């Protein structure tokens, strides 16, 4: 992050935003995966009922 | 041909080369030694998913 | 001679200075127009060694210039102590310590060794391609031997009669 | 050679005649002085700032072509065209939106261009001759 | 060696001359200057070691049709030669020898 | 080609001196000598050979003759300065090509940029503190010495250590965030009421 | 309905065969005109295109030329089965018979 | 070949009507400026 | 010349020169009908007909801008086939590709045709430039032949015909005029003709080791100030 | 000065599009810029002209008030 020292008043501005970006899109990866499974998404996770 | 690789977004080096000799020279000591598969596009995704009677689709 | 076509299709949105499609080649051309040609020195000695005394003056002039201008230089030296200690102790192993301690981490060397071998393959490009052609020329010369036999049949048929 | 250089030539056409034909060959010092200020094609007349733009424009444009050329997030929702499982489809429009936001890079540069500067403290220091003021100067 | 001199005289040790001239210009040329992106009259160097293919007979017809004798050769080959390809490869003298025994009987 | 001579002259500068046109003034290489190169003694032998061929190995002719400086090196420092101003990045690029053939790691490059930009940042704050002292001086407080490293019985503030620990807890005061209170806009209520009273 | 021919715009004409002998003579002329066809005189009704230097892609170019001359719209499912001169003749008959009874062109 | 322009041995009228590779680039940029009249307008 | 010395240059974790099915952890595994509830897969059996239609589209949409040039159309066909014959002749086992090689190549060619339909594919722009440079040279020859003048190509052909007569009239001991001797006669004329033209310097170094550029002007300094334009 | 700079920077974007007109118009990889460049430019002009217009209205209200109020106090 050294090359961004003069781009703002915070040296870690890009790092502080990226940790939030990394959190939000990683949190959305499982959500989009269940959407891809469809209505059967529970059978993809646990399998058949008992 | 370099513009064709760029305009079709085939920006994985050596993907369309039958013998990616440059890819072998770069991975002579790489972990999990492998070269890119032939004509692999960086956007294609052939992942599947199935639901079985057991958990985790097993 | 039959009259050929006057011209082919002329694309209305493609030019040499503004090519429609992109590649590193056009960027490389504009880059060398910017940095200009290689600044070749015509002299017998390099510029630095011929003006060491003069460059030393101007080197110290700007040091004094910054030193005379910076009235709070001691505040900057003290403010730099903590990051100087921190970043050097943190990155010592990854830069230098790895060369004699736990792990070598030869990833960057592998990239030098492969490029050094490619430098040699490019230097011997003419040799390697010429050997590949010697085998293709051998195949071509072998096929041209059948025409040499046929051109003598007329002489053979005449002398046999 | 550019139209601005050719426009200078028509204006300096008589001056070039006096320097190149008369002064540049008379004798002695007048000859050396006329041959030094000779008029003609510019030696080392390339403009690096022009060339810096052409290079940076081309390199940044090749990046725009990559960031803007993405597979659609909307088209992948139905699982009927080219995309069955795309766990990072919600990232498809970040690069395009980021390049489009780069159009206001120079429009909104610095603090004065993002707000009404006279309501900010730094404007008071500039009108005071770039002088330090107490932080509550806008209130008093 | 690893001890070549001071830092200021580092660019000095690079030049190697093919003549006995003194003093020697120190600068070692890195690349060849390419001021104008001129389209070279030279043919492409990609056409180096490509095996025989369709472009060979297609261009042979184009150059043969520039002659009167070549126009007769092309027309007879494309009409009256029982071959499943234009990439003619002679691997035997069967068609040659049988054409001579059927001709020298006279 | 057709436009080669015109373009090559337009792109680069040539040497205008005719220093070597005069025969006897030409140097043998004894004006600017390389001292540390591994072939140093071969350079001196070629200089000696050049001096011997000029006098047919009767060096008494050289002792009696006039010795000249290297006129070809005249005004060389000015000529490099003008090329640096003409194209500063092109001059820096080619003068550092051989040095940039060896590229340090991403860590070393980041340390160079970080410490360099961090030093400039402290210099900018040091300049801003000098404006504070000038405002203090004009406000009626005479200043002995200078700087903010107080020798006496005062608190000092050294400046943010350029490490992520302090850069997460602290951040510098943004002057653009000090604003006029928005209650100023409520004075416009006086204008709206006056316009209605005057029948505007 | 017009196309460029050697840089000149020329009005293109369509053919209507509707007869077995006209179909065989057209197909033979079609295949003989293709620049990859070998042994043009040895080409008969029972000639396999593979025996004359033609592959699956050359059959597409031949079918593409049928749509130019006859005005057909041949689907991609039909092209890979046209591998003989006889196959082109029977297909043309099937298209004309289909249009004579169903009153419309075959599905494309 | 021997009539190619020389920056030293050049006439004033020839320099004014040179039209070299620098002008060829500009004329290409001008074609883009003109074609963008409706979009910018 | 130079050969790669590492004997393990083409070794991968999946085998020698394996660029069709690289080894990774998530390997393909079979599915059993009786135990599978539902599945999400994008594979299908449509690549064959899509491969046929793509060839027809690329061929027909490129011929729109050929202006009826028959030789260019036939040349383009040979080039188009070389693009579609890649999976049939490559060393890579295109039938053993990870997740279906047929689907991968069809989707790859569809990206090419999308550019072709817009007349923006680099192979198209390269074809127009190459053909324009070729027709300009053919038109130069046609204008010289209509004027009764002899083309530069005919002058060499006539000059080379008289060189063979002169060599075969003096070579009476042997009477086998090989193609090797015929070649070095033409190359000796080609080098002399190429050196006669005012061409830009192609080789880095001239007869000496020095470069042949405009920048390769060193001491001694013997050029005066640049002179201005003449009136 | 702020409204003039931002107007010149917006004019710089119009030159960047004009200088690269053939690539932005014919190359489909840049279609999103071709489509949404006029939308962003209108929003930029909207902000520039909004700030100038609102500033102009506030100055006129201030000028007309200090004149009316001064006469009442006289
Ligand atoms: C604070 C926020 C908290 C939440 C965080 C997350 C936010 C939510 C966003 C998540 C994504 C939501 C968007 C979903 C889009 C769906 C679009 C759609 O509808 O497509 C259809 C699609 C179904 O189609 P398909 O699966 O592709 O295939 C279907 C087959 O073809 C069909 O085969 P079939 O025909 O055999 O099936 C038969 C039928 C069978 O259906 C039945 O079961 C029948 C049920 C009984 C009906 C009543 C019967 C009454 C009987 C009456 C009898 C009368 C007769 C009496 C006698 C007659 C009298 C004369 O099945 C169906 O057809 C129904 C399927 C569709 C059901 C709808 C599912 C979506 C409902 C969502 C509701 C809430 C949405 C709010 C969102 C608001 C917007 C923001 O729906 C889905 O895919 C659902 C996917 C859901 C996955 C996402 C789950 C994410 C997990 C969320 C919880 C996470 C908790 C932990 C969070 C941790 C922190 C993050
Ligand atoms: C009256 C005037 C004359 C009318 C008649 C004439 C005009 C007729 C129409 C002419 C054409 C109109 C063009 C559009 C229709 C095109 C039809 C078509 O087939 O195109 C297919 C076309 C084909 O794809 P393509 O050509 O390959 O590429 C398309 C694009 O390049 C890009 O494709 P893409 O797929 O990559 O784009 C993806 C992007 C597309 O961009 C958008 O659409 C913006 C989406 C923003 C809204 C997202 C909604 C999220 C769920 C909300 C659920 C509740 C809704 C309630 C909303 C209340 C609002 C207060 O969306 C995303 O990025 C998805 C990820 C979003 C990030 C995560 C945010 C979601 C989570 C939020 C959580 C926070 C709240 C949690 C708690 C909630 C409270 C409890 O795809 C398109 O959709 C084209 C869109 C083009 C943009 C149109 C607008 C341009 C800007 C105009 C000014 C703004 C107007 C729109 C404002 C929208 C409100 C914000
Ligand atoms: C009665 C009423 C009238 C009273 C009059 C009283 C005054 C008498 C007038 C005449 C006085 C001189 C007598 C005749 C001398 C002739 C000697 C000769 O034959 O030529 C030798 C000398 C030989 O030069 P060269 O061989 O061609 O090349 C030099 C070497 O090759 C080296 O070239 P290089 O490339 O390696 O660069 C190194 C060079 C220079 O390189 C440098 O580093 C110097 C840098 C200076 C410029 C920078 C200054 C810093 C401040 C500004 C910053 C610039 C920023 C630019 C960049 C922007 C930011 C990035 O080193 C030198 O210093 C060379 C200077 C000459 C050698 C003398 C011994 C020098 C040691 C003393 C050094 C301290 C003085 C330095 C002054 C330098 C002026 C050129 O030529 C001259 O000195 C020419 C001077 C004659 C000019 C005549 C002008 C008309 C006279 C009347 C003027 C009226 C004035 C009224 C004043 C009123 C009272 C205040
Ligand atoms: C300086 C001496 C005292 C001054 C007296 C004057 C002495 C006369 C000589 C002065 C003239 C020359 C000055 C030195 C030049 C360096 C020598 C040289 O040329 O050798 C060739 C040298 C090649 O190195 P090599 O040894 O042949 O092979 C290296 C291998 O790659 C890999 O090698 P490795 O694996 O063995 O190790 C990796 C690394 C070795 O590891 C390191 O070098 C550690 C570097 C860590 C960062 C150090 C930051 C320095 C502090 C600057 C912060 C401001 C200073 C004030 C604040 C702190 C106060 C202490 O390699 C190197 O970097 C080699 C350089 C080591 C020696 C030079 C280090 C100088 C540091 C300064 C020392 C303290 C000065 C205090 C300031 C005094 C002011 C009053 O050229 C280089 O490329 C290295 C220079 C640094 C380049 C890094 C990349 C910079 C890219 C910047 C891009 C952004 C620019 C944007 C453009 C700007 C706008 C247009
Ligand atoms: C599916 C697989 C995963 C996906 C694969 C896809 C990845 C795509 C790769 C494509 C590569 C990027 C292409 C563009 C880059 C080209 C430009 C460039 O930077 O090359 C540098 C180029 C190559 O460097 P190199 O010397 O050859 O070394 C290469 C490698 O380091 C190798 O040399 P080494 O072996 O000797 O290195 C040893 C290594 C040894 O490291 C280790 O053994 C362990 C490392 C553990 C890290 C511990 C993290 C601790 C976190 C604590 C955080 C606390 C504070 C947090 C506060 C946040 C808020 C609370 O330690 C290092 O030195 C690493 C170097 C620095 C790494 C920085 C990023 C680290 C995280 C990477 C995230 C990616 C994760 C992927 C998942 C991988 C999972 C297996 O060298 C240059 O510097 C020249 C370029 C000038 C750059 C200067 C300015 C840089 C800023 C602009 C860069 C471009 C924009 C930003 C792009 C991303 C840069 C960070
Ligand atoms: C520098 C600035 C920019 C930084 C960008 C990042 C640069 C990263 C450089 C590439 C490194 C990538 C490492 C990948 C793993 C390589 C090793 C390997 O293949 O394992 C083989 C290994 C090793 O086998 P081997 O045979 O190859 O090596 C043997 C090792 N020796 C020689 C010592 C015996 O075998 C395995 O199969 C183990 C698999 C473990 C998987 C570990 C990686 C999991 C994470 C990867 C996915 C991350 C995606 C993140 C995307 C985030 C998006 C939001
Ligand atoms: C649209 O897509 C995009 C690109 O295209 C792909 C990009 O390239 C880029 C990258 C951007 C760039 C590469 C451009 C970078 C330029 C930057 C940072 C600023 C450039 C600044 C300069 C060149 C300095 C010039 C100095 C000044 C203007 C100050 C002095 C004033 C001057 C010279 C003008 C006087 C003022 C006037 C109003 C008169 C105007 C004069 C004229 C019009 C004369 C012209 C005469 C003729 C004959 C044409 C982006 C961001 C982008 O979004």
């Amino acid at each position: 992050h050294g090359w961004t020292s003069m781009l703002s008043h915070a040296v870690l501005l890009l790092s502080c935003y990226s940790i939030i970006i990394m959190f939000l899109f990683i949190l959305g990866m499982p959500t989009l995966l269940l959407y891809d499974f469809g209505i059967f998404f529970l059978a993809y996770l646990k399998g058949a009922g008992k | 041909e370099l513009e064709e690789l760029t305009e079709t977004h085939n920006y994985i080096p050596g993907a369309k080369d039958d013998v990616n000799l440059r890819g072998y020279l770069a991975t002579q000591f790489a972990w999990g030694k492998k070269v890119i598969s032939f004509y692999r596009h960086p956007a294609d995704d052939f992942k599947c998913a199935k639901a079985t009677k057991n958990m985790l689709g097993r | 001679m039959k009259k050929p076509m006057a011209k082919a299709y002329e694309h209305p949105y493609n030019s040499e200075h503004h090519p429609l499609n992109f590649s590193a080649v056009k960027i490389a051309e504009t880059f060398h127009d910017f940095i200009g040609p290689e600044q070749v020195s015509p002299h017998y000695e390099s510029f630095a060694m011929s003006r060491k005394f003069l460059l030393t003056f101007w080197g110290g002039f700007f040091v004094l210039n910054f030193g005379m201008a910076t009235v709070d230089l001691n505040w900057i030296m003290k403010s730099t102590y903590i990051p100087w200690i921190f970043w050097f102790q943190l990155m010592y192993f990854y830069v230098e310590g790895k060369n004699s301690m736990f792990m070598p981490l030869l990833q960057r060397f592998y990239r030098r060794a492969a490029a050094n071998e490619i430098f040699t393959m490019e230097a011997f490009y003419h040799e390697n391609i010429e050997n590949k052609l010697r085998n293709l020329m051998r195949i071509t010369k072998g096929q041209l031997e059948y025409w040499d036999i046929h051109t003598s049949y007329g002489e053979i048929r005449a002398d046999s009669i | 050679m550019n139209p601005i250089q050719k426009a200078w030539l028509k204006i300096l056409e008589p001056v070039s005649y006096v320097i190149n034909e008369k002064m540049a060959k008379r004798t002695g010092i007048i000859g050396k002085l006329g041959r030094f200020f000779a008029i003609g094609p510019r030696e080392y007349g390339v403009h690096p700032i022009n060339r810096m733009f052409i290079f940076m424009n081309r390199k940044y444009m090749a990046f725009q072509a990559v960031a803007l050329h993405r597979y659609s997030f909307v088209k992948s929702l139905t699982h009927n065209g080219f995309h069955m499982l795309r766990v990072f489809r919600h990232f498809a429009f970040v690069l395009p939106a980021t390049v489009l936001a780069g159009l206001g890079l120079f429009v909104y540069w610095g603090d004065d261009n993002k707000c009404y500067s006279p309501d900010r403290f730094p404007y008071l220091k500039k009108r005071a001759g770039d002088m330090a003021l107490p932080l509550n100067s806008l209130n008093q | 060696t690893l001890q070549w001199g001071s830092l200021a005289e580092r660019p000095m040790v690079d030049r190697v001359m093919s003549t006995s001239t003194w003093p020697v210009p120190y600068y070692q040329r890195l690349f060849k200057a390419y001021p104008i992106r001129e389209k070279k009259d030279k043919m492409s160097l990609l056409l180096s070691d490509i095996d025989i293919d369709d472009t060979n007979w297609y261009q042979a017809k184009d150059f043969l049709r520039g002659s009167f004798r070549g126009r007769q050769i092309v027309d007879y080959v494309e009409n009256n030669i029982a071959s499943n390809t234009y990439i003619l490869i002679q691997q035997d003298v069967a068609n040659m020898a049988k054409a001579y025994v059927h001709d020298i009987c006279g | 080609s057709l436009h080669e001579k015109m373009q090559t002259d337009y792109l680069w500068v040539k040497d205008h001196s005719q220093a070597d046109s005069w025969a006897k003034a030409r140097t043998h290489g004894y004006n600017y000598i390389a001292h540390t190169v591994p072939n140093k003694k071969e350079r001196y032998e070629m200089i000696w050979r050049s001096m011997g061929k000029s006098t047919d190995w009767e060096l008494e002719k050289f002792r009696l003759g006039k010795k000249f400086p290297d006129r070809g090196n005249k005004r060389r420092w000015f000529k490099n300065l003008f090329r640096l101003i003409k194209n500063p990045m092109g001059y820096i690029f080619w003068k550092t090509y051989k040095a940039r053939l060896a590229k340090p790691s991403l860590i070393v490059t980041s340390m160079f940029i970080g410490f360099t930009l961090g030093f400039i940042k402290l210099k900018a704050q040091s300049i801003a503190y000098s404006k504070k002292q000038y405002a203090t001086l004009r406000a009626g407080k005479n200043i002995e010495g200078s700087g903010q490293v107080h020798f006496g019985y005062h608190d000092q503030k050294w400046g943010m250590p350029a490490i992520p620990m302090f850069q997460l807890m602290y951040y510098e005061l943004p002057g653009n965030s000090i604003v006029v209170n928005p209650c100023r806009n409520q004075n416009y209520r006086l204008y709206f009421e006056m316009r209605k009273k005057l029948g505007i | 309905l017009t196309q460029y021919v050697e840089g000149q715009i020329v009005n293109r004409n369509q053919l209507t065969l509707k007869k077995q002998e006209d179909i065989e003579q057209y197909v033979l002329k079609l295949v003989r005109g293709y620049f990859r066809t070998t042994n043009k005189q040895g080409l008969n009704i029972n000639s396999v295109l593979q025996d004359h230097g033609l592959d699956e892609f050359d059959s597409i170019e031949l079918a593409m030329q049928v749509e130019e001359d006859l005005g057909y719209v041949i689907s991609a499912e039909t092209i890979p089965v046209l591998n003989k001169v006889k196959h082109f003749v029977n297909y043309i008959n099937h298209v004309e018979q289909f249009k004579a009874e169903n009153g419309k062109a075959p599905i494309a | 070949p021997q009539l190619w322009p020389n920056p030293n041995k050049l006439r004033f009228a020839d320099l004014y009507k040179y039209q070299g590779v620098e002008m060829k680039k500009i004329n290409d940029s001008i074609k883009n400026y003109k074609a963008a009249k409706f979009y910018i307008g | 010349g130079y050969k790669i010395r590492n004997k393990s240059i083409f070794w991968t974790r999946a085998g020698w020169k394996n660029n069709w099915h690289p080894k990774n952890f998530n390997a393909p595994r079979p599915s059993y009908g009786e135990f599978t509830m539902g599945i999400r897969c994008r594979n299908d059996h449509h690549s064959f007909l899509r491969y046929v239609q793509t060839y027809r589209n690329m061929s027909r949409h490129c011929k729109q801008y050929f202006l009826g040039d028959k030789q260019l159309e036939e040349t383009f066909i040979l080039g188009l086939r070389s693009l579609f014959l890649v999976p049939y002749d490559s060393q890579c086992l295109t039938d053993q590709i990870k997740h279906g090689g047929e689907r991968r190549f069809v989707d790859q060619l569809d990206r090419d045709f999308e550019l072709i339909s817009y007349n923006t594919h680099p192979y198209q722009l390269f074809t127009y430039t190459v053909r324009n440079e070729h027709l300009a040279w053919k038109n130069e020859q046609y204008e010289k032949i209509q004027k009764g003048e002899k083309t530069f190509e005919q002058e060499l052909l006539d000059y080379l015909d008289e060189q063979v007569l002169a060599e075969k009239a003096k070579l009476r001991d042997g009477q086998n005029f090989s193609i090797e001797r015929m070649t070095e006669i033409a190359l000796h004329v080609f080098r002399k003709a190429r050196a006669g033209k005012v061409r830009p310097a192609q080789d880095v170094r001239g007869p000496d080791g020095n470069v042949n550029d405009f920048l390769e002007q060193r001491r001694p300094f013997e050029h005066p100030n640049p002179t201005g334009v003449t009136h | 000065a702020t409204a003039l700079y931002k107007s010149s920077a917006l004019a710089g974007n119009l030159f960047l599009y004009a200088y690269n007109y053939n690539n932005f118009t014919a190359n489909i990889r840049l279609r999103t810029m071709r489509y949404l460049f006029p939308v962003v430019s209108l929003a930029i002009f909207g902000n520039i002209y909004w700030d100038y217009r609102s500033q102009l209205v506030k100055v006129n209200l201030f000028d007309e008030y200090i004149q009316a109020r001064a006469q009442e106090l006289v």
